[PDB]
RNA sequence: UCUACGAAGGAACGCCAAAAGCGAAGGCAGCUCUCUGGGUCCCUACCGACGCUGGGGUGCGAAAGCAUGGGGAGCGAACGGGAUUAGAUACCCUGGUAGUCCAUGCCGUAAACGAUGAGUGUUCGCCCUUGGUCUACGCAGAUCAGGGGCUCAGCUAACGCGUGAA
């Protein structure tokens, strides 16, 4: 029965647990996944995730991508002027800039 | 109330860390080959 | 009352749903439909007080038919009532067809008469009263042409072509019992009323 | 990635031979963090039609069952399989619903 | 497919056979796509045209079903 | 027969044999969703399964 | 027609067969016998 | 105009002569009714689900759930004896018809 | 058992049979054109087809096998194939007794599993 | 030629199969595996008006074409002959390179055609049908997303559509 813990990090193809870890971070209340600054970490962390395995070749999947920063960069344009405190909190956490 | 699905979701992942996975019956390596073992099955 | 408790054995106000109207369906019951029998009621009121009053002006009437299950029923009628021509009511028998109510004053005149009928009577009927499905259809044209007033039996099937430019519908809806004594009660009117 | 791995060998011959082949792959998926499960067999079965006209052996062949899960790569060091002798159709696919 | 003779009958022989044969399919596509060449414009336009004869076969059929 | 049941879902993998050797033609030919009675996505799973087999060489090809 | 046809073609296998003629298919009526069908 | 209607307005504005029918057209308007939307309800009688599981078994259940539902209002499953009784009733009905 | 194959192979406009052992070996050939005046805008008939399996039957008459596997193996109508091998029984038969069938009867027309860019159409 | 076995290769993927399906569009299919975009159903939890369109701009964008390096079975511009004709640059036959194919780049166009911009709400039905959901008691009934006909009406110069061309 030792083959409990030979069940992990090798047998795993999905790996989106961090999705679930840093919402975590991020979340208010608890079953909290919905709301802007979180999806937005989430955003982050899948563009992160996924501008290294494309080939410059999965035209589409880049679009899906491109897509993905652009609606970010609408999350954060309406992010910006309702709860600032927040804001600054969100791009010092995350690593984005500002840009009015 | 919906922490009840909280519940129910935690739960029907852990079955016990997946009994079916969990049982005795599994297959160790290291091991005096299963596969020799396999002669009444080998033409199966 | 009573008389809905009748309507209700008769087997009339359930009719399977190929319908354009619902002003009428009290439910329906996968297989039929039921429709509003004290309506059914209120149109027959309505329409045959219209017959026993163009009665006190004795306006010809030219019923029409054309599927011979109620041939008998209405052959009691028609012909010394109403009417009151049984040679006409021989017409009726086998006609509705050709140039109809409007060319009415058609020539006509070629019969050679072996095994045909070729009746041809002429007169402007002010109004009508017909009961069939559809083949008659030319009748209903030509009297909303002319301004002719008619009552008909309407199924849930009838095209709005027909059941906006006829008044005086009877939604009788025959069904299971298909054709059973109705004309009679246009039988108890225009005789023993005309005084 | 619970992936089966049928394996469809050339004629009887070799009895204590595709055993040991498979117990490369036995030890390849100790080592490597794999996992096996059950190497169920199925003796002889005869092919629809006449596999590689190299070196023949195309009717009444073996086939075995090896039944792992392990890290993704695993296909890409399988390839390591084809040009084996007795192996003609390794098949790694899937763990379905049927048995 | 593949039928032995039954003692010399040849003709219930090729009967079956046929009658098999072409259930199968596979002569309707033996006498199927055989011909010179087609590109994918006059492949999708003779689908459509099959299409619109099984349409028209259809509707005299539901007609000439009482 | 009675092999056209959804049944068919669970007895339909290209391990299998006898379960999918039922619906290859006579001359070798996957038969259509007419020919029996089977649902659109149980029919593309079988065209998968004979496809992969006959790919393995598991299932005839004529 | 189609009997009268075939049987004669089938008789016409004698020029086929034999180098012009040798009335062994002088047996040939029964395509007569077919062909005066009316 | 209405066909009922416009000839009014026709003869009044003296258009043409009267037609024989108007009087009495008059005295006998047309059956008109609420103008309702669509939605035929569909009717049913409030003992359904069982006639169609008993019929199954063996008219007269058809209206004798009625016979059942007026002690339904405490009826655990007495879809059994009610069955029980349908065998009384069809058992002596039976004996009646093959004596007969 | 042992037997011989006969095949036949209808084509657009010629058509051969090969009377060969069980391990293809040709003995008996014949093209459609093999015969006096059947060749040329005589190549284009179906009675090409019959003339040869008939004056095929004859020869693998002439020297009597009667346990022959025929093969037809051409891209046609059954109909074709149906009037071939009823002249292929002919010629075998009626020079020689009443019954001189074949042991079996086959079928074989190679589908070409995938394309290879046929040619272009004819205007 | 053919006839059996082989070998070499290339090229496309027979049947399924489909007015089926997926994509924003061009498009996409022998199979298996890794990675990967968008979707719909679903009690429904959050979140909160953050949406729609979009000038100048930004990517994608079949085929042919170009560049450099592969490969070249079959097809096959150019061209050769057989032809065919009053004549033949052609259609017909036989040869046949560039091209088709792969690697990366360049173009940036097609009847890129439902010849129908994008989006939101309201609209008589029936027939289907792809995949979800609920309800099932001889069997379906319901509900969503789509794809496809036929229609009430409405519109249209005319045809016709009616997932609108209301």
């Amino acid at each position: 029965d030792t083959y409990f813990h030979p069940d992990n990090m090798s047998s795993a193809e999905k790996m989106k647990i961090e999705l679930s870890k840093v919402r975590e971070e991020f979340k208010m209340s608890e079953s909290d996944c919905g709301s802007a600054r979180v999806q937005v970490a989430q955003l982050t962390t899948k563009i992160k995730h996924l501008s290294s395995s494309l080939h410059k070749k999965d035209k589409h999947s880049r679009k899906g991508l491109l897509g993905m920063v652009q609606k970010r960069k609408k999350l954060l344009k309406y992010l910006r002027r309702t709860d600032w405190d927040s804001y600054c909190l969100v791009l010092s956490k995350l690593s984005l800039r500002d840009n009015p | 109330e919906m922490w009840k699905m909280m519940g129910q979701k935690r739960e029907e992942k852990i079955k016990e860390r997946e009994k079916l996975l969990r049982e005795q019956s599994s297959l160790w390596i290291e091991q005096k080959e299963l596969e020799r073992k396999i002669t009444e099955a080998l033409v199966d | 009352v009573i008389q809905k408790l009748l309507n209700t054995g008769a087997h009339l106000g359930r009719r399977a749903a190929e319908h354009h109207f619902k002003q009428y369906a009290y439910g329906t019951r996968n297989g039929m439909t039921i429709i509003d029998s004290d309506k059914t009621l209120i149109c027959l009121r309505s329409a045959a007080h219209f017959v026993a009053n163009l009665a006190h002006m004795r306006g010809n009437i030219f019923f029409v038919n054309t599927n011979p299950l109620f041939d008998e029923i209405i052959e009691l009628t028609s012909r010394r009532i109403q009417g009151d021509s049984y040679n006409h009511n021989r017409a009726m028998n086998l006609w509705k067809m050709g140039g109809f109510l409007t060319n009415s004053y058609s020539p006509k005149k070629f019969r050679s008469r072996h095994k045909k009928l070729c009746f041809g009577p002429t007169t402007m009927p002010d109004c009508v009263v017909v009961f069939d499905s559809e083949r008659k259809s030319s009748v209903i044209l030509e009297a909303s042409k002319l301004q002719i007033p008619v009552v008909a039996i309407v199924d849930p099937n009838v095209p709005l072509e027909f059941f906006e430019k006829i008044t005086y519908p009877v939604p009788a809806r025959d069904s299971v019992k298909f054709v059973y004594l109705f004309c009679n009660v246009i039988t108890k009117c225009f005789v023993a009323e005309q005084m | 990635p619970l992936y089966d791995c049928m394996l469809l060998f050339k004629p009887i011959i070799r009895k204590e031979g595709l055993i040991d082949l498979v117990a490369r792959i036995g030890k390849h998926v100790y080592s490597r963090n794999g996992v096996l499960t059950e190497i169920k067999s199925f003796g002889k079965v005869e092919l629809g039609y006449g596999i590689r006209k190299l070196d023949g052996r195309h009717y009444q062949g073996q086939l075995m069952q090896i039944t792992m899960m392990t890290t993704p790569n695993m296909n890409k060091e399988l390839h390591y399989l084809n040009k084996e002798d007795k192996l003609l159709r390794w098949l790694l696919v899937k763990h379905r619903d049927i048995k | 497919i593949r039928v032995k003779v039954f003692s010399n009958d040849l003709d219930k022989a090729l009967t079956i056979l046929q009658k098999k044969m072409q259930s199968s399919g596979m002569e309707r596509l033996i006498k199927g796509t055989q011909t010179h060449h087609i590109k994918n414009s006059e492949k999708k336009v003779l689908a459509r045209k099959n299409l619109e004869r099984r349409i028209k076969s259809i509707d005299f059929a539901r007609k000439l079903q009482s | 027969s009675e092999v056209t049941t959804e049944e068919v879902l669970k007895n339909a993998d290209f391990r299998n044999v006898r379960f999918l050797a039922n619906f290859i033609t006579e001359a070798g030919i996957i038969i259509k969703r007419k020919q029996t009675g089977i649902s659109a996505k149980a029919q593309r799973k079988i065209a998968r399964e004979i496809k992969t087999a006959r790919a393995f060489g598991l299932m005839p090809f004529t | 027609a189609k009997p009268c046809m075939k049987e004669m073609v089938s008789f016409l296998n004698c020029m086929a067969l034999n180098n012009i003629k040798d009335d062994k298919c002088e047996k040939q009526k029964q395509l007569l016998s077919v062909c005066m069908q009316g | 105009g209405d066909l009922l209607s416009k000839t009014r307005r026709l003869v009044g504005g003296l258009a043409t002569r009267e037609p024989v029918w108007l009087k009495a057209m008059e005295a006998s308007p047309p059956p008109v009714f609420p103008r309702s939307n669509g939605k035929i309800q569909k009717i049913v009688l409030p003992e359904d689900p069982y006639v169609r599981k008993f019929a199954n078994k063996h008219r007269v259940y058809g209206c004798r759930v009625l016979e059942l539902k007026e002690h339904g209002i405490s009826e655990g499953d007495a879809m059994s004896v009610a069955n029980m009784e349908y065998l009384s009733e069809r058992k002596e009905m039976k004996k009646a018809y093959k004596r007969l | 058992t042992n037997a011989d194959i006969i095949h036949i192979k209808m084509l657009r406009n010629n058509t051969f049979v090969t009377v060969t052992d069980s391990k293809g070996n040709v003995k008996c050939k014949a093209t459609s054109g093999s015969l006096p005046d059947l060749k040329g805008g005589r190549k284009m008939t179906n009675y090409t087809a019959d003339a040869t399996a008939e004056n095929i039957g004859r020869r693998a008459k002439a020297m009597g096998l009667k346990s022959v596997v025929v093969k037809v193996n051409g891209f046609t109508h059954f109909g074709k194939k149906k009037k071939a091998i009823i002249a292929f029984r002919d010629g075998f038969t009626n020079s020689r007794s009443d019954q001189n069938p074949i042991v079996y009867i086959e079928d074989t027309t190679r589908k070409a599993h995938n394309g290879c860019r046929l040619p272009r159409k004819r205007r």
